[PDB]
C-alpha cells in the first residue's frame, strides 16, 4: 500500500518488505545443500537445465572462495558471484595483513556484515540469494549459512531454494556425526534427487563440491567416479 | 631555557627558569614557561616557543572537550597520547618539546615529549639549554620520597644550577606543585639576582627631539 | 528517493517558479519596513513582529543590521535565513574592501547578494532564501542610495518603499506624500507617520519598532544609528502631536 | 636574509596610563630608499596600534587581513577588539602559516580595560612576547634593545614617555643603515592620542 | 548519494510546514522555563522519569557549554545532545582563536545557525528540540530562546514543552524586574510545581543558576530540597 | 634589462620607459612599447620577465575592463593600484610573477597620482619612482631637479636630462625610450625619443 | 641499544638494555625497550625512538581490534605479520628494527625478528640495535636449542651485559621478558648483578676505601 | 504523505519510522532483562534453535566488545551485529586516541548518538535493535545502560526488551520497590526469575543465556550452562 517500495522504509508491522522479496527471490530458485560430515564438508547443488543445449558443467552454482573454502549459491546467480567475489577478496585482504588463513568463521562473518550492507543503503538492490560456505579451519570443518537479510548462523546441515524443507527434513533423519565425506556424497546425492520433482520441473544436474581431507581440506569438485557412482545410487534410492 | 620535573612522594613538581631570548639577546627577562593544560595536568615547554604554546594549547582544548564529553577529571595518559598522535603525524618538523606533569586516579604523572613524538616516563625529568646543569642536580640528590619542602628544594637547586651556569636561561625561578586536589602555582618563586646598579642620577635628554608635526585625537 | 523530490527549482505551466512566490509570500508575512531616501541622509523603520511582554527589548536590533560602516539593511522574512543572508553580505562587503582597498559601493554588495540569492533559486534543489531585504547606504559613485530585494534574487532602487505586512498600503502612502528635497526630519517624521497609519493600532509604542538613519556628520562620514527608545518615545510622541497639528483641517 | 630586504626599526614602551608606539619612515629594496614616508604603524582602533617590522609587503597584506577580521568582529560583537584578545587573534593568523610564514614581526600596543596598557610583540609565526617595560622590533633590533634598555623608566607621564620613546628610537636608529629618514610616534592617553612626526637624519 | 533536495519546501501559503512540525514536535515535550534575575539567571525543567529503576543521577537535562553557559532542551532528547555537542565545538573554537569566553550571544547566534542549516540542507528534518540558553558574561545576564526554524531571541522569563501557555501566563503576571536570582528560584519552582502532575522533589526536577560573574552551576539534589523546602 | 620611471607635476603624472626588447644579446626590437594604459585615465609600466610583464599587464586590464563595464564607474587609481597588489601578492607564494609595476593615473577629484608596485608587492604611493639599472641615474636627477608644481615642460625636460645620462652611464644603456603623461584630458603618450 | 630473543623449551625470553641517548649524552637511563602488543606477546623496539614508538601502538590497536573480533588470543605469527605491515608499508619514513617474541597454543614460543626495512624472519634467536655486532661471534658458539627459563636466561643475561659493557650506545640495566603458557614475567638486573667481564673491577663506593 | 515512509515529522510530531522499528525490536519474540548489583550486572536473555541442525553455539545475544564490556542486543539480528561491529571499531579506537579503557557510559552514550543519526537523515533506516550495555566502571561501580532505536539513552538500575518490556518491568519493579542493594548470586536469580515470571514456563537453562561483570572480575563473562542450571535449582528451593 505504497511502503512495500524501498529498503529504508520500515512497513507499520516493524518489518522491511524489500528484504522479503529478496529473500522469495531465493525460495524460487533450486536447492542447495550443504552438510558438516564427521571429516569434513560435502556441498551439494540441484543445477536446473532451462534448455536441453546447455552444456554439461553450464553455470556452475559451487564456487571456491579460498584455499580451505568454498561455497554454494541459490537464488539470483548473477548475485551470487558478486558475494563470491566478495569472499574471495576479504579471505585474501585477511591473509595480506595478518598472514595467516582466514578462520572460516571469521570469513563468514565478513561476507554476512557485507549482505547486510548492501541493504542499508537507500540506493542498492538487496542481493536476492543465499549462500553455504564450508572451508575446513584448523578449528575444523564448520558450515555457515547466510540469508539475503544479512544473519547467518553455523549449522549441522543446510538447505535453500525450492527444496528447503524436504532437504532439512531428509537431513536431520542422518547422523552427521558417524558419516565420512564419501558418505556424504551419496546421503546428498540421494537427498537432491528426492527432492527434485521431474514431473513439475525440466531435468537437472546434481553439482557436488567436497572440502574434506582427501580434497587436503581444499574446495575441490567431486572426483568424477564418486559423483557418477552417488548419482546411480541416489536414482536407485527412489525405489 | 631550563626547565624541570620531580616526582615527590605526594605528587609532581614542576620547575622553570624565567629568561626568554632570541639569539645573544633576552627578549623577555621574565617568561611564563609552566602552561596550564587541565585541573591536574601543567607542561613545561622547551624547544620553538610558537610551536609549544601552540600543541600545548590545541591539546589543553582537545582535552576540555574530552572532560565535558566524559564528564569525569582527564588524566595525563590522554594529554601524553594526544601530545604523541599530533607531534608524530607532523614529523618533528613542529619543533615542540614538553615535560608533562600531574596527578590522576593513578597518581602522580611525569613526561617527557620530543619534537618527534618519542616519549618517557621518568621520576626526575629535565630538558632545554640547561638540562644538563639540572641533571647535574638531580643525578646527586634526587631519592624516592622526597617530601613536598624537599622536592622544592630540590627543583629549585636544579634551576638555580640551569641558571647560574647555562646562557641560554636565566632571571627569576616559577614552580608548580601537583598534589592531589591542589595545584600551588608560584609566579616568581625564587629572584636569586637583582639588579647591581642604582643609575644614581638619571641621565637627560639634552637634545629637545625636535618634531615636525603633531595630530592629536580627543578620543572620547 | 526522486519520489521524494519537490523539484524547486522547476518552471510551471505558467513560466513562474513557485517556490519564490511561496517565498514572496512569506515575506508578505512577515513584520512591516519602510525605507525613506532623504536629501540629507536615508531612514529605515521597521516593526518587531513578535512583541510579547517579556521580550528583553534591551538587544539593540531585530530587523535592522550594519553590514559595513557605509551600509545597513532592514530584514522582512525568515530571520533564520536572514541571519545567513547579512553574515554573508558583511563577508563580500569586506571582501571588496580587502582586494581593493575601499568601500564597496552600495550597489555593488546589493547585487552580490542577490546573485547568491539566485543561485538558489536555479540550480541545486534547495528552498529559496525566504527574505527580503532594503539597503541604506552612501557611496563615492552615487551617494545616498536605498535597495530592496526580493527572495528572487531581484532588486532595484527606490525613493522610498516598503516589505514585509501590509506593505502595498504604505506604498501607497509614500506614493502619494513622498516629494523629492525631503530632509533628515522630514523623512523620519513620513515614515512615523505612514507607518503608524499602516500599523493596526495608533500611538505606537517604542517597545514595538525600530528607526535607524544612514546620514553623512559634517566631516563627511557615512554614520549609521539606530534610535534608543528613549529617542524613538521623543519622535512618536512629536509625531502623534504633529499628526493631529495637519488633520486639524 | 629577507627580515631585512626593507629594513624597520619599531619600539612601544608603557608609560603611567598612556601607551607610545615609534616606528622608522622609509621603504626600501635594499639599499635604495625609495620613500621616506613609510607606515609600519597601523591604527584598528582608539587604544590600539599596531607596528608591523620585517617585509614591506607581508606588513601591508597582514594590516588588510586584519582590518577585515576587527571590522567582521565590530559588527559581529559590538565591542572594538581588546588588546590582549588582537595579539592572540594575530597570533593564530601568522601560526595558521607555520611553514608559509609571513616574514612580519609586528609590535602590538594599545590601552584598553581600565585604561591599562598592552604591549607585545611575535615571532614571525606567532610566539607572543607579552612585556611590560617595552618590546622592539625590526633590524634595529639590538640597538633598540640597548638603548630603551639604558633610557626606561618604571611610570612615566605622556611627555617623559614622548621624550624617551623619541630619543631611544633616534639614537638607535642612527646605529642602523637600513632605516632611518625621520620618525612616527604616537603618544596613547585614555583621552588622547598624539601622533608625531620627528625631524631625523636623512642619510 | 544525491539527497540535495530540500524535504522543508514552501507550502503555497508561505509556511515552512516541517519546521511547524518540528515546533509542534517540541510542543509535547516536557516543559522547561527559565527566568533572569536582575543579578543572574536560572533555568529549570521536569525530569520525570518513566520508572523507579531508571537511575535518574545517570543523565542531566541541564548542561553547562562553557563556565558561563548552561542550555535546557525540550522535545526529542537525542537532538539537544547534538546541539550541545556541535555548541561546545565551537565554543572552544573561539577559545581556541581569541583566549577569551564567547560571549553569550555569540554562542547562540552560531547555535542558531546550526540550527538553520538542517531546515535548508537536503535530506535531513529540523531538530524536534528548542534551547533556553542561560548565561551571564560581560554586559550582563542573558537568557536566550532557539527553535528549531533557527530563529532565537533575548527573553526576560520563558517556557516551553508540555505546559507552554500556564507556565507563560504565570511567568507573565509573576515576574518583575529586580528580582533577584533566590526570588528567581522560587518563582521558577513555584511555575514548575504548577502544572507538574505528582509531588516535586529534588530527583524529579533540575535547576542551574549563574550567579553575580560566576559560574553555571546545576544544583545537586541535597540542596534544591534546601531551596524548595 | 628594462628601465621604468615615473614623475609627478602639479597636474599630470609622466612615465617613460626603455623600448628595447632582447634575448641575450639582440635587440630583436627597439620599438617595443612597454607603458600599457588600463583606462582613458591610467598608465602602467611594468619592468621584468617579458613573458609575465606582458601576461600580468593583460590580467590587470581585463579585471579593470570587467569593472568598468558592470558598474558603470571606472575603477579610481588608488584602488587600481591596491587590486594590482593584492593580485601580485597572492601570486607571489603560489606562482610569483617577476614583475615590477609602476601606475599612474588622474582621477578629477584626486589629481594626478603615482605608485609604486615591487615585484615582492610591496604598494607606495610615491612623488618619484624608477625601476632597474636605470633607477639610480633617474632617481638622483629626479630628487635633484624635482618640484612638486613642474609644468609639462618642466617635467618633459627633466625627463630628457634622465634618459640622457641613462644612457650615458648604464653598459646597458638603451637607446630608445617612450613618454607618456596622464592629465585632465586622459592617459597619452606625450613623444618617443628616438636616439638612433 | 640492544635487544635479544631467546627460544627455549616451552617458550621466549626477549631482552633490553635501557639507554635512549640522544648524542653523546644519555637523556634516558631506564628506557622501557620491550612492550606489550598482547598478553602473550611482546616486541622489543629499536632504532629510532618515535617510530618504533608508535608502530607498537598501532599494531597494539590492530591486535586488540584483531583479538576480540575472533574473541581468541592473538598468535605471535600475526603480531608479527602486523608489525611488518607497518615497518615495511612505511620503508621511507620508519627506522626501525623490532624483535617480536610470544607463547601459543598453536605454534608455542616462537621469536620473529623484523630487522630494518621489514623482513619477518622466524628465528631460533635474533639479535638486533647497535650493540648486536658484538655478540654475533659470542652467541653462534653459545646458542644451544630447547633451553629452559632458567638457562634461557642466564643467556639472555649474559648477551646484554657483554654488548653492555663494550658499546658505547648499549648500558644501563639489563631488562627481559619471560613469556610462557603461565604467562609473561618481567625482570630487572642492574650492572651490580651483572658479571664482570675482561678487564672490570668490582665497583666500590669510594677511593678512600683503597686510597691513592 | 511520505512521513510515514521516512524520518521527518508527522503532522503531531512523531517519527513513525523509529516507532516502527521499536515494533521490530518487539516482534521476534524474544524478551531479556538486566539487574544491576550492588556487586555486579547480570543480563539476560532467551535463545532458541528449532532445528536439530543448527548448530547451537553460533547463535547468541551476548557480545564481547570488551574484556570489561559487553553488550546485549535485542532486535533484529543482522542489525545487532552491523551496530556491534560499529561500537567494537569505537571501542578500539577510544582506548587508542586517548589511551585508556572506555566507560561504559561514554559507550552507551556513543552508540546513542549514532542511533540519531539514523532519526535524522531521511534515507537511513533506524537500526532495529535495543542494545543494553553492562560494565563495572573502574571508578563509579557497576553501570546498566539502555539505548533505543529513537535515540534515548538513559541508565537503569533494572530494564527489559523485546516482546515482554512491560511485563519484565513490572516484574522487576515489584521486586526491586524497595531500593535493594543484590549480593551477586540474588543479582542473577532476580533476572532469571523475573525472567521466569514473564515466559510463563520454565527453561532447561539451555534455552537461556545469562552475562555478568563483578567487581572481584569486571571481565564480561558468559555463565557455563552448569552454574545457570545452579542458579536454577536456587531459585528452585526457596
Amino acid at each position: 500500500t505504497g511502503y512495500d517500495l524501498s529498503v529504508t522504509t520500515f512497513s507499520p508491522d516493524g518489518r522491511v518488505f524489500q528484504i522479503e522479496y529478496a529473500a522469495k527471490a531465493v525460495d524460487n530458485s533450486g536447492t542447495a545443500v550443504g552438510i558438516k560430515c564427521k571429516d569434513g564438508i560435502v556441498l551439494g547443488v540441484e543445477k536446473l537445465i532451462q534448455s536441453k543445449m546447455m552444456l554439461p558443467g553450464s553455470n556452475r552454482r559451487i564456487h571456491s572462495v579460498h584455499r580451505h573454502s568454498g561455497m554454494a549459491v541459490a537464488g539470483l546467480a548473477a548475485d551470487g558471484r558478486q558475494i563470491v567475489a566478495r569472499a574471495k577478496s576479504e579471505a585474501t585482504n585477511y591473509e595480506s595483513v595478518y598472514g595467516e588463513a582466514v578462520p572460516v568463521k571469521e570469513l563468514a562473518d565478513r561476507v554476512a556484515s557485507y549482505v547486510h550492507l548492501c541493504t542499508l543503503y537507500w540506493w542498492l538492490r538487496p542481493f536476492g540469494c543465499g549462500v553455504i560456505l564450508g572451508g575446513y579451519d584448523r578449528d575444523g570443518p564448520q558450515l555457515y549459512m547466510v540469508e539475503p537479510s544479512g544473519i547467518s548462523y553455523r549449522y549441522f546441515g543446510a538447505a535453500i531454494g525450492k527444496g528447503k524443507q524436504a532437504a532439512k527434513t531428509e537431513i536431520e533423519k542422518l547422523k552427521l556425526s558417524e558419516m565420512t565425506c564419501r558418505e556424504g556424497i551419496i546421503e546428498v546425492a540421494k537427498i537432491i534427487y528426492k527432492v527434485h520433482d521431474e514431473a513439475k520441473d525440466k531435468a537437472f544436474e546434481l553439482e557436488m563440491s567436497w572440502i574434506c581431507d582427501e580434497s587436503k581440506r581444499e574446495h575441490q569438485k567431486v572426483p568424477d567416479n564418486l559423483l557418477q557412482e552417488a548419482k546411480a545410487a541416489a536414482t536407485a534410492a527412489l525405489e | 631555557t631550563t626547565i624541570v620535573g620531580l616526582v615527590y612522594q605526594d605528587g609532581v613538581i614542576l620547575g622553570a627558569d624565567t629568561r626568554a631570548t632570541e639569539g645573544p639577546i633576552v627578549a623577555d627577562k621574565n617568561c611564563e614557561k609552566i602552561h596550564y593544560m587541565a585541573p591536574n595536568i601543567y607542561c613545561c615547554g622547551a624547544g620553538t616557543a610558537a610551536d609549544t604554546e601552540a600543541v600545548t594549547d590545541m591539546v589543553s582544548s582537545q582535552l576540555k572537550l574530552h572532560r565535558y564529553h566524559t564528564g569525569r577529571e582527564s588524566r595525563v595518559i590522554t594529554a601524553l597520547t594526544l601530545l604523541k598522535s599530533h607531534l608524530f603525524r607532523y614529523q618533528g618538523h613542529v619543533s615542540a618539546a614538553l615535560v608533562l606533569g600531574g596527578v590522576d586516579v593513578s597518581g602522580p604523572h611525569l613526561h617527557t615529549i620530543y619534537p618527534h613524538g618519542s616519549t618517557d616516563t621518568l621520576p626526575f625529568a629535565t630538558m632545554g639549554s640547561g638540562s644538563l646543569a639540572a641533571m647535574s642536580v638531580f643525578e646527586s640528590k634526587y631519592r624516592e620520597g622526597l617530601t613536598r619542602d624537599e622536592g622544592v628544594k630540590i627543583v629549585c637547586e636544579a634551576i638555580a644550577s640551569g641558571i647560574f651556569n647555562d646562557l641560554g636561561s636565566g632571571s627569576n625561578v616559577d614552580v608548580c606543585v601537583i598534589t592531589k586536589g591542589n595545584v600551588e602555582y608560584l609566579r616568581n618563586h625564587v629572584q636569586p639576582n637583582p639588579r647591581t646598579y642604582t643609575s644614581a642620577k638619571g641621565y637627560t635628554f639634552s637634545k629637545p627631539t625636535e618634531v615636525l608635526s603633531t595630530k592629536v585625537t580627543a578620543l572620547a | 528517493s526522486r519520489r521524494y523530490d519537490s523539484r524547486t527549482t522547476i518552471f510551471s505551466p505558467e513560466g513562474r517558479l513557485y517556490q519564490v512566490e511561496y517565498a514572496m509570500e512569506a515575506i508578505g508575512n512577515a513584520g512591516s519596513a519602510i525605507g525613506i531616501l532623504a536629501k540629507d541622509g536615508v531612514v529605515l523603520i521597521g516593526e518587531k513582529k513578535v512583541t510579547s511582554k517579556l521580550l528583553q527589548t534591551s538587544t539593540s536590533t531585530e530587523k535592522m543590521y550594519k553590514i559595513d560602516d557605509h551600509v545597513a539593511c532592514a530584514v522582512a522574512g525568515i530571520m533564520s535565513d536572514a541571519n545567513i543572508l547579512i553574515n554573508t553580505a558583511r563577508v563580500q562587503a569586506q571582501r571588496y574592501t580587502f582586494s581593493y582597498q575601499e568601500p564597496m559601493p552600495v550597489e555593488q554588495l546589493v547585487q552580490s547578494l542577490c546573485d547568491t540569492k539566485q543561485g538558489y533559486t536555479q540550480f541545486g534543489g534547495l528552498r529559496p532564501f525566504g527574505v527580503s531585504f532594503l539597503f541604506a547606504g552612501w557611496d563615492k559613485n552615487y551617494g545616498f542610495q536605498l535597495y530592496m530585494s526580493d527572495p528572487s534574487g531581484n532588486y532595484g532602487g527606490w525613493k522610498a518603499t516598503a516589505i514585509g505586512a501590509n506593505n502595498q498600503a504604505a506604498q501607497s502612502m509614500l506614493k502619494q506624500d513622498y516629494k523629492d528635497d525631503v530632509t533628515r526630519e522630514d523623512a523620519v517624521k513620513l515614515a512615523l507617520k505612514v507607518l503608524s497609519k499602516t500599523m493596526d493600532s495608533t500611538s505606537l509604542t517604542s517597545e514595538k519598532l525600530e528607526l535607524a538613519e544612514v546620514y553623512l556628520l559634517p566631516s563627511g562620514k557615512v554614520k549609521y544609528q539606530v534610535h534608543s527608545p528613549e529617542s524613538l518615545n521623543r519622535l512618536l510622541t512629536e509625531s502623534g502631536l504633529t499628526q493631529p497639528a495637519a488633520e486639524t483641517s | 636574509s629577507i627580515f631585512e630586504y626593507n629594513g624597520s626599526a619599531t619600539v612601544a614602551m608603557v608609560g603611567k596610563n598612556c601607551i607610545a608606539i615609534g616606528s622608522d619612515r622609509r621603504l626600501g629594496v635594499q639599499l635604495q630608499t625609495i620613500a621616506t614616508d613609510f607606515q609600519r604603524i597601523f591604527q584598528i582602533h582608539d587604544r590600539l596600534f599596531i607596528g608591523l617590522s620585517g617585509l614591506g609587503s607581508d606588513a601591508q597584506t597582514l594590516y588588510q587581513r586584519l582590518v577585515f577580521r576587527h571590522k567582521l568582529y565590530q559588527l559581529r560583537e559590538e565591542r572594538d577588539m581588546k588588546p590582549e584578545t588582537f595579539a592572540n587573534l594575530v597570533s593564530a593568523i601568522l601560526y595558521e602559516k607555520r611553514f608559509g610564514p609571513y616574514f612580519c614581526q609586528p609590535v602590538i600596543a594599545g590601552l584598553g580595560d581600565d585604561n591599562k596598557p598592552f604591549i607585545c610583540t611575535m615571532d614571525s609565526i606567532g610566539a607572543k612576547e607579552l612585556a611590560k617595560d617595552f618590546v622592539v622590533a625590526g633590524t634595529a633590533s639590538e640597538s633598540l634593545y640597548g638603548a630603551c634598555e639604558s633610557m626606561y623608566k618604571p611610570d612615566m607621564e605622556p611627555e617623559e614617555l614622548f621624550e624617551t620613546v623619541s630619543q631611544a628610537l633616534q639614537a638607535s636608529v642612527d646605529r642602523d643603515c637600513l632605516s632611518g629618514w625621520g620618525g612616527h610616534v604616537y603618544i596613547v592617553t585614555p583621552t588622547e592620542i598624539k601622533e608625531h612626526i620627528l625631524k631625523g637624519r636623512m642619510d | 548519494s544525491q539527497y540535495s533536495f530540500s524535504l522543508t519546501t514552501f507550502s503555497p501559503s508561505g509556511k515552512l510546514v516541517q519546521i511547524e512540525h518540528a515546533l509542534t514536535a517540541v510542543g509535547s515535550g516536557q516543559t522547561s522555563l527559565g527566568i533572569k534575575a536582575a543579578n543572574g539567571v536560572v533555568i529549570a525543567t521536569e525530569k520525570k522519569l518513566p520508572s523507579i529503576l531508571v537511575d535518574e543521577a545517570s543523565v542531566q537535562k541541564i548542561q553547562l557549554l562553557t563556565p558561563n553557559i548552561g542550555v535546557v532542551y525540550s522535545g526529542m532528547g537525542p537532538d539537544s545532545r547534538v546541539l550541545v555537542r556541535k555548541s561546545r565545538k565551537q565554543a572552544e573554537q573561539y577559545y581556541k582563536l581569541y583566549k577569551e569566553p564567547i560571549p553569550v550571544t555569540q554562542l547562540v547566534r552560531e547555535t542558531a545557525a546550526v540550527m538553520q542549516e538542517f531546515t535548508q540542507s537536503g535530506g535531513v528534518r529540523p531538530f524536534g528540540v528548542s534551547l533556553l540558553i542561560a548565561g551571564f558574561d560581560e554586559n550582563g545576564p542573558q537568557l536566550y530562546q532557539v527553535d528549531p526554524s533557527g530563529s532565537y531571541f533575548s527573553w526576560k522569563a520563558s517556557a516551553m514543552g508540555k505546559n507552554v501557555s500556564n507556565a507563560k501566563t504565570f511567568l507573565e503576571k509573576r515576574y518583575t524586574d529586580d528580582m533577584e536570582l533566590d526570588d528567581a528560584v522560587h518563582t521558577a519552582i513555584l511555575t514548575l510545581k504548577e502544572g507538574f502532575e505528582g509531588q516535586i522533589s529534588g530527583k524529579n526536577i533540575e535547576i542551574g543558576i549563574i550567579g553575580t560573574d560566576k559560574k553555571f552551576r546545576v544544583l545537586t539534589p541535597a540542596e534544591i530540597d534546601d531551596y524548595l523546602g | 634589462m628594462e628601465c621604468v620611471f615615473g614623475l609627478v607635476g602639479n597636474g599630470f603624472a609622466i612615465i617613460a620607459a626603455d623600448t628595447s626588447a632582447v634575448n641575450s644579446i639582440l635587440v630583436h626590437k627597439t620599438n617595443e612599447d612597454k607603458i600599457m594604459k588600463l583606462d582613458s585615465h591610467k598608465l602602467m609600466g611594468a619592468s621584468g620577465e617579458a613573458g609575465d610583464r606582458v601576461q600580468f599587464t593583460e590580467f590587470v586590464q581585463k579585471n579593470v575592463s570587467l569593472y568598468q563595464f558592470r558598474n558603470g564607474i571606472p575603477l579610481t587609481t588608488a584602488a587600481a593600484a591596491n587590486f594590482t597588489r593584492g593580485e601580485l601578492a597572492t601570486a607571489l607564494r603560489k606562482n610569483p610573477y617577476s614583475v615590477n609595476i609602476i601606475l599612474a593615473g588622474f582621477d578629477q577629484d584626486t589629481g594626478p597620482s603615482l605608485y609604486f608596485i615591487d615585484y615582492i608587492a610591496t604598494l607606495h604611493k610615491v612623488d618619484k619612482a624608477a625601476f632597474g639599472y636605470g633607477s639610480y641615474f633617474a632617481l638622483a636627477m629626479m630628487d635633484r631637479h624635482y618640484r612638486s608644481d613642474m609644468s609639462v615642460d618642466e617635467a618633459i625636460k627633466l625627463v630628457d636630462e634622465c634618459i640622457a645620462e641613462i644612457r650615458t652611464r648604464l653598459v646597458v644603456a638603451p637607446p630608445n625610450f617612450v613618454i607618456k603623461i596622464v592629465d585632465k584630458d586622459g592617459a597619452r603618450e606625450f613623444a618617443w625619443r628616438q636616439s638612433i | 641499544t640492544t635487544i635479544i630473543g631467546v627460544t627455549y623449551k616451552d617458550g621466549v625470553i626477549l631482552g633490553a638494555d635501557s639507554r635512549t641517548s640522544t648524542g653523546v649524552y644519555v637523556a634516558n637511563r631506564a628506557s622501557d625497550k620491550i612492550t606489550q602488543l598482547t598478553d602473550n606477546v611482546y616486541v622489543c623496539r629499536s632504532g629510532s625512538a618515535a617510530d618504533s614508538q608508535i608502530v607498537s601502538d598501532y599494531v597494539r590497536y590492530f591486535l586488540h581490534q584483531h583479538t576480540i573480533q575472533l574473541g581468541q588470543p592473538a598468535t605471535v605469527k600475526v603480531a608479527a605479520n602486523l608489525v611488518r605491515l607497518l615497518a615495511y608499508g612505511n620503508k621511507d619514513t620508519l627506522q626501525t628494527g623490532m624483535i617480536v617474541g610470544g607463547w601459543d597454543k598453536y605454534e608455542g614460543g616462537k621469536i620473529y625478528g623484523i630487522p630494518l626495512g621489514g623482513t619477518i624472519i622466524e628465528q631460533p634467536f635474533s639479535i638486533g640495535g647497535s650493540g648486536s655486532s658484538y655478540l654475533y661471534g659470542f652467541l653462534d658458539q653459545a646458542w644451544k636449542d630447547g633451553m629452559s627459563k632458567d638457562e634461557a636466561e642466564e643467556l639472555v643475561k649474559k648477551a646484554v651485559s657483554l654488548a653492555i659493557a663494550r658499546d658505547g650506545a648499549s648500558g644501563g640495566v639489563v631488562r627481559t621478558v619471560i613469556i610462557n603458557e603461565e604467562g609473561v614475567t618481567r625482570n630487572f638486573y642492574p650492572g651490580d648483578q651483572l658479571p664482570l667481564w675482561h678487564e672490570e673491577l668490582e665497583p666500590q663506593n669510594s677511593l678512600l676505601d683503597i686510597w691513592g | 504523505g511520505y512521513d510515514r515512509h521516512i524520518t521527518i515529522f508527522s503532522p503531531e510530531g512523531r517519527l513513525f519510522q523509529v516507532e516502527y522499528a521499536f515494533k521490530a525490536v518487539k516482534s521476534g519474540g524474544v524478551t531479556s532483562i538486566a539487574v544491576r548489583g550492588k556487586d555486579s550486572v547480570c543480563v539476560v536473555t532467551q535463545k532458541k534453535v528449532p532445528d536439530k541442525l543448527l548448530d547451537q553455539t553460533s547463535v547468541s545475544h551476548l557480545f564481547k566488545i570488551t574484556k570489561f564490556l559487553g553488550l546485549l542486543a535485542t532486535g533484529m539480528t543482522a542489525d545487532a551485529r552491523n551496530l556491534v561491529q560499529q561500537a567494537r571499531n569505537e571501542a578500539a579506537e577510544f582506548r587508542h586516541k586517548y589511551g585508556y579503557e572506555m566507560p561504559v557510559d561514554a559507550l552507551a552514550r556513543w552508540i546513542a548518538d549514532k542511533s540519531q543519526v539514523y532519526t535524522q537523515h531521511a534515507y537511513m533506516r533506524p537500526l532495529g535493535v535495543v542494545a543494553i550495555v553492562i560494565g563495572i566502571d573502574e571508578e563509579n561501580g557497576p553501570q546498566l545502560f539502555k539505548c533505543d532505536p529513537a535515540g534515548h539513552f538513559y541508565g537503569h538500575k533494572a530494564t527489559s526488551a523485546g516482546s515482554k518490556d512491560q511485563e519484565a518491568i513490572n516484574f522487576l519493579e515489584k521486586k526491586m520497590k524497595n531500593d535493594p542493594a543484590f549480593s551477586y548470586e540474588e543479582t542473577v536469580q532476580t533476572a532469571i526469575s523475573a525472567l521466569q515470571s514473564v515466559l510463563q514456563e520454565d527453561f532447561k537453562a539451555t534455552e537461556i543465556e545469562v552475562g555478568v561483570v563483578q567487581v572481584a572480575n569486571p571481565v564480561f563473562r558468559s555463565l557455563t550452562t552448569e552454574e545457570i542450571d545452579e542458579h536454577l535449582t536456587a531459585i528452585s528451593e526457596r
